[PDB]
């Protein structure tokens, strides 16, 4: 959030921190599995939280 | 039906505050939608009204290329083209608290 | 005078489901197989038999009229024919009638 | 619409008939037209639509000519200047869409950015140029006389009929006694030494805002209409707009 | 399948211009020869002069 | 198998999208003028006694 | 048969009006006519119309306009201003220039009104004017001179050789009218949507009523423009 | 500046003007002169288009796009992300339903303005059966299920 | 250097728990209340300099985000109401200025 | 009575005047009048003055405005472009329209003065203007129609649905003003420096006096300033 508001904010351009935090957070929804376990989760999978 | 002869919603658009608006629902969608669906109610009940208007003056014309002027025909529908929308009216009902309106749903 | 008022309304629907398609339903979805690789007649510029724009299987182009012009307006919905096998309805038929 | 306004009115019983009235252009036309105007607003939108800005609804009315008239303070929206840009109208039909259009789309209610929540609808050149003139102050020399320097008003009202008899400069520092916050937040009577473009300045402003005692520039504009949109609500700040754009 | 002005046009016609193939006629034909031998004829005497 | 819960895919099939008025529980409520309701319950409670 | 074509307005429709303010309605005009119409009727109701107002104050007990006042609540700068807002309509005929005594005790709020009993040829239209808040036991002695002005006179150019000595100058608001405006919207006849519609607004003390000031200045113009008449020409 | 001062014009252009609304002088000088002005060849005559109803595509059942084929306005991806910002479900259901390619929604819409009766309700547009035949012709088995 | 003070960064948000002035004890910041300009004052005034507020980030929504987890509607500057398409909004700010 | 001390003006003052160009004085004039009168005379005077024009012209051999006729120099647009600053000047009284039918041959210069024998309710007053150049023995057989109107009407608005074949529908420019000028200077009365005098130029296009075009001007003003009476209020 920071380092990219940090573009917007060197030229003057002002954004509240509410819309980065919506687009990071859809930038954070899967995790990458390691361990396939017991699970229907194969390896190296990217599944939703 | 209203007593559309003295009606105090707005004849054109207007800026009214959503505050007012949407303190009855805390939601102005929601408002919109209830405001909406009594419009399609007020807009049904004026054409019925008009309707009976109009067949009173049912001039029985068989030519059809020609252009009648019968004057008290265009008096009614000029009398019913200057009042306020349906929406209009609606929004005046809603604004006044005379809109009864239920959830189906989350009465069941 | 007005459009005539379709009472079919259009079946709703909250899902769409997609997958491989087998030939039975290939075929049975189908109208007709297409055996030539004509479009239009060159010398008639008129729809081909069982060719990519056949009538037979996409539906007639004239509306309420069959290829041979014998049933003609809306009295003879649904009649083929006896020579150009060709129904008789809505050449709107030709956006849903596959081969 | 018209259409039915003219199958109602009795003049014609059929479609085409009445599309023949109207590709004729008769004073009929523009009469019911008048009427069918009124709580119809329109779309317009200038691409391209970067923000949900680019898309206003506005209420239309009848002009002369084949060109669009546009408010000004809507331009920053737009990002529409007038030196050739071009704009789409789209006429919404049903109850709710118009709706729609009077309670979320109107330009009145888009004052404030939903980016950052300052107000978007900001006077620019000319009107921030006119303002900044009107409410700058000039100090007299022996050279240059201004009129009616430290004259004591006892309302804004003695200001305007001074300045409407010719008796004291736009520019001219005067005092008078007006409504202010003091340091608990009351508002009570004072004398504030302010200019008279100032003293007609606040002639618009609500008095729940207070005075206002600066030189108008953009920010200073920006400012001010955020916080009179804090204390008072849309309709007041719209007008507010109108008032200084004017 | 007539040429109808778009609800845009208004002008004034200021030139109409028709091109048209000389029908193929026996009679025609015959005309078409004694006028070649006459056109002959004067661009001979041009080619002389 | 896809549900049609997002925007773009309502959007795509036309239907009402699920933001703003066309939310899904605004499509079952059922209005009517205030007084109208009480005569209509007025009477209902004068016939019920 | 000069004015056939022309578009003419049906006559000045009055909207809302008070004994204060008043909205006037002029249509359809031809294009331009608002413009003239609207600043001439402007520009002779904001020229420097006659009344009536006050010049000088003198207070016993102060020598200087940054002075205190025993027992009253107000400096005398609040005190002249609220003394110049005291509006008079003349009741009896040719009287110019009068000079007040007023000596008040025994009430909690000196205003306007008060000083009716020891006024003659004035009358005050707005005798709820709160001119001073005093204490109980205080009296307030003032002379005040009442005169005939034309527009907004300043005190440096309303003193007056013949005010008695110690007497305070005070800028006058003479104008009977308090602001005039004028709007011009488009107003349709058929299909021309460029036809003029002129708003008029008169705000103005009480002493004249604003449909009078608008007959008068009217009146006005149309006296100067009757010059340019062929009779009225060498 | 010397032909200026040759033919008695301010120097700088900078005169004094009179309004022609009221008569009143200008606070400021003012630039005055001749300047050389074009007319450019984009005329508002050219420009200007107005469409209720008119010729739809054989296709995809959607107006046909130009003046001269008397079609209509685009209302492309941005205009559809500012309306569902804004939140009109309905206007957006409208633009993408019946004034596009709802056959039968659009011709009873019409109706319905003309009569005065409530909107018809939107069916499914014609490009997203385009849409699916395209599917089918690549042989995917697309199913609509309620 | 202060660029952005902390009061127009917190405002608009939703106050995470019970905030008290640490000098003069009493609740400045309510939780589950949204902090309008009133509350950036006494902030301002108090010797507060980091804040706990609810943001998107750390929301547990089934499915997007909801009123109290976001905050503040910056087109209204009310609070945010059920149905707004809040991710549209904000990509459309963030883009918008990329010009 | 207030109103009485107002300096009311003597009367109009030609001091020159051709039948072109005019100057007037308006003296004396209280301080502010001045303005108002020039500017409201200046927009009624350029703004809704009546004229005469020619509103549609025939030639023989013409078919449409964009052609030309042979022999002649100068295009029929051209030939439209000089007609439209033909300016007329009533001659007879009570004539609203007039049909001219003009035959000229054998002059290698076919001008505006070439119609008076042609014409015989209207003088021409810029005789001199070059209609268009033609051979020593070209013939044009045209034919005007000259009308009575006020401002400037387009060539749409004079289009005639029963106009004969070959008709051209000329744009219309009426205005007999040209140009108008007004200066306010400092004239005294007596012991006053401050009174008004207010100094008019006139340059019309000689259809009418400058006189007659201040007198019908005045009584335009006039008249809208009469429906401002309290009798037409309501
Ligand atoms: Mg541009
Ligand atoms: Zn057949």
């Amino acid at each position: 959030v920071n380092e990219v508001q940090e573009v917007y904010r060197l030229q003057g351009v002002k954004i509240n921190d509410k819309h980065f935090e919506v687009v990071v957070r859809q930038m954070m929804r899967k995790v990458q599995i390691q361990d396939s376990g017991d699970t229907t989760f194969l390896e190296n999978q990217l599944v939703h939280k | 039906m209203q007593d559309l002869k003295n009606t105090k919603a707005p004849v054109s658009t207007a800026t009214l505050n959503r505050n007012e608006f949407d303190s009855k629902t805390g939601n102005i969608y929601e408002a919109i939608s209830i405001a909406s669906k009594r419009a399609v109610q007020i807009n049904s009940d004026i054409k019925k009204e008009l309707l009976e208007k109009l067949e009173e003056f049912a001039t029985y014309s068989d030519s059809l290329e020609e252009v009648f002027e019968n004057k008290e025909q265009i008096e009614v529908s000029k009398f019913y083209e200057k009042l306020p929308k349906p929406h209009a009216l609606a929004v005046q009902e809603w604004l006044e608290d005379k809109i009864y309106y239920r959830n189906t749903e989350k009465d069941a | 005078m007005a459009r005539i008022k379709d009472n079919n309304a259009p079946k709703r629907f909250n899902k769409i489901s997609i997958g491989l398609a087998s030939p039975e339903s290939i075929l049975a979805e189908s109208r007709g197989e297409v055996l030539k690789p004509e479009t239009i007649n060159y010398r008639t510029h008129k729809p081909e038999r069982d060719g990519l724009f056949c009538e037979r299987i996409f539906g007639p182009v004239k509306d309420y009229e069959c290829a041979c012009g014998k049933y003609k307006r809306i009295r003879y919905r649904g009649i083929v024919c006896d020579r150009c096998g060709v129904e008789v309805t809505e050449k709107k038929v030709r956006r849903d009638r596959v081969g | 619409f018209i259409i039915r306004k003219l199958i109602e009115r009795g003049i014609v019983k059929t479609v085409k008939s009445a599309k023949k009235i109207i590709d004729k252009k008769e004073p009929v036309v523009w009469d019911i037209l008048e009427n069918v105007l009124k709580g119809h607003p329109v779309l317009l939108n200038r691409a391209p639509t970067l923000h949900r800005l680019g898309i206003q609804a506005f209420q239309p009315k009848l002009i002369e000519g084949k060109a669009i008239r546009l408010h000004p303070l809507a331009c920053t929206a737009f990002n529409a200047d007038f030196d050739g840009d071009q704009m789409a109208v789209h006429l919404p039909l049903g109850p709710e869409a118009i709706l729609e259009a009077q309670l979320l789309m109107l330009a009145s209610q888009n004052i404030l950015n939903p980016a950052n929540g300052s107000p978007i609808t900001v006077p620019s050149q000319d009107m921030v140029l006119g303002l900044y003139y009107m409410t700058k102050e000039k100090r007299s020399t022996p050279e240059e006389p201004v009129i009616g320097e430290g004259l004591t008003f006892y309302s804004s009202e003695e200001v305007e009929i001074a300045f409407n008899e010719r008796k004291v400069a736009l520019n001219a520092i005067i005092k008078v006694r007006t409504k202010d916050f003091n340091e608990a937040g009351e508002l009570v009577n004072k004398i504030i030494e302010t200019t008279v473009g100032r003293v007609l300045f606040n002639t618009v402003v609500p008095e729940q805002a207070g005075y206002i005692n600066t030189v108008l520039n953009k920010k200073s504009l920006r400012n001010i209409i955020g916080d009179i949109l804090a204390v008072t609500d849309v309709p007041t700040t719209a007008d507010f707009l109108d008032k200084i754009k004017t | 399948a007539s040429l109808k002005a778009s609800p845009s046009l208004r002008g004034v016609v200021i030139d109409k211009k028709l091109f048209s193939r000389s029908i193929k006629d026996k009679r025609k034909r015959s005309e078409d020869k004694e006028a070649i031998s006459r056109l002959e004829m004067d661009y001979e005497v041009k080619f002389q002069q | 198998v896809d549900t049609l819960e997002g925007l773009k895919e309502n959007v795509i099939v036309g239907h009402k999208i699920p933001a703003g008025t066309g939310m899904r529980d605004y499509d079952s409520i059922i209005v009517g003028s205030k007084e109208e309701y009480d005569e209509i319950m007025a009477r209902k409670e004068e016939f019920k006694f | 048969m000069a004015l056939l074509n022309f578009q003419k307005p049906d006559k000045v429709i009055m909207i809302d009006s008070t004994d204060f303010e008043g909205k006037f309605e002029f249509r359809p005009l031809e294009p331009g006519y608002g413009l003239t119409v609207g600043n001439a009727l402007r520009r002779v109701l904001l020229s420097s119309l006659e009344g009536f107002a006050i010049t000088s104050v003198r207070i016993d007990g102060v020598e200087h306009e940054f002075s205190v006042v025993p027992g009253v609540v107000e400096d005398v700068t609040e005190i002249i201003l609220n003394l110049k807002q005291v509006r008079f309509k003349r009741q009896i005929d040719d009287v110019e220039s009068e000079t007040v005594s007023i000596s008040v005790s025994g009430k909690e709020q000196l205003t306007a009104g008060d000083f009716q009993k020891f006024i003659s040829g004035y009358q005050v239209l707005n005798p709820d004017l709160v001119i001073c808040n005093m204490g109980p036991k205080v009296s307030i002695n003032m002379e005040i001179v009442i005169e005939k002005g034309r527009g907004y006179v300043p005190a440096e150019e309303n003193k007056k050789s013949n005010a008695p000595l110690g007497s305070i100058a005070v800028d006058s608001v003479y104008t009977p009218v308090k602001n005039v405006k004028y709007s011009i919207e488009n107003y349709r006849v058929e299909q021309k949507t460029d036809y003029e519609k002129l708003v008029f607004e008169i705000i103005t003390d009480g002493s004249i009523h604003p449909k009078d000031a608008l007959t008068e200045a009217a009146k006005v113009l149309i006296h100067h423009f009757m010059l340019f008449s062929d009779e009225r020409i060498t | 500046n010397e032909l200026t001062d040759k033919a008695g014009v301010p120097r700088f252009g900078h005169t004094y003007l009179y309004d022609g609304g009221t008569g009143q002088r200008f606070d400021q000088a003012a630039t005055v002169g001749v300047i050389y002005m074009l007319k450019l060849g984009h005329m508002v005559d050219d420009k200007m288009h107005a469409r209720s109803i008119g010729p739809y595509s054989l296709i995809t059942q959607q107006p046909l796009g130009g003046k001269a084929q008397f079609g209509g306005q685009r209302f492309g991806e941005m205009e559809v992300w500012a309306l569902e910002a804004y939140g009109a479900s309905a206007t957006l259901r409208e633009i993408l339903t019946v004034k596009s390619d709802d056959v039968i929604g659009r011709a009873k819409t019409y109706e319905s303005i003309v009569k005065g009766e409530t909107m018809p309700e939107p069916g499914l547009p014609e490009s997203f059966n385009v849409l699916m035949h395209e599917l089918k012709g690549l042989g995917l088995d697309i199913r609509l299920e309620e | 250097e202060v660029v952005e003070t902390l009061g127009e960064r917190i405002l608009g948000r939703v106050s995470l728990h019970d905030v008290y002035n640490p000098l003069t004890e009493e609740l400045i910041l309510k939780a589950g209340q949204e902090i309008s300009e009133a509350d950036v004052k006494k902030v301002e005034a108090a010797p507060i300099e980091k804040v706990e507020v609810r943001s998107p980030l750390t929301c547990e929504a089934a499915q997007g985000i909801c009123a109290k987890c976001y905050g503040r509607n910056l087109a209204t500057n009310k609070m945010v109401q059920r149905g707004e398409a809040v991710g549209v909004v904000a990509a459309q700010s963030i883009g918008e200025p990329g010009t």
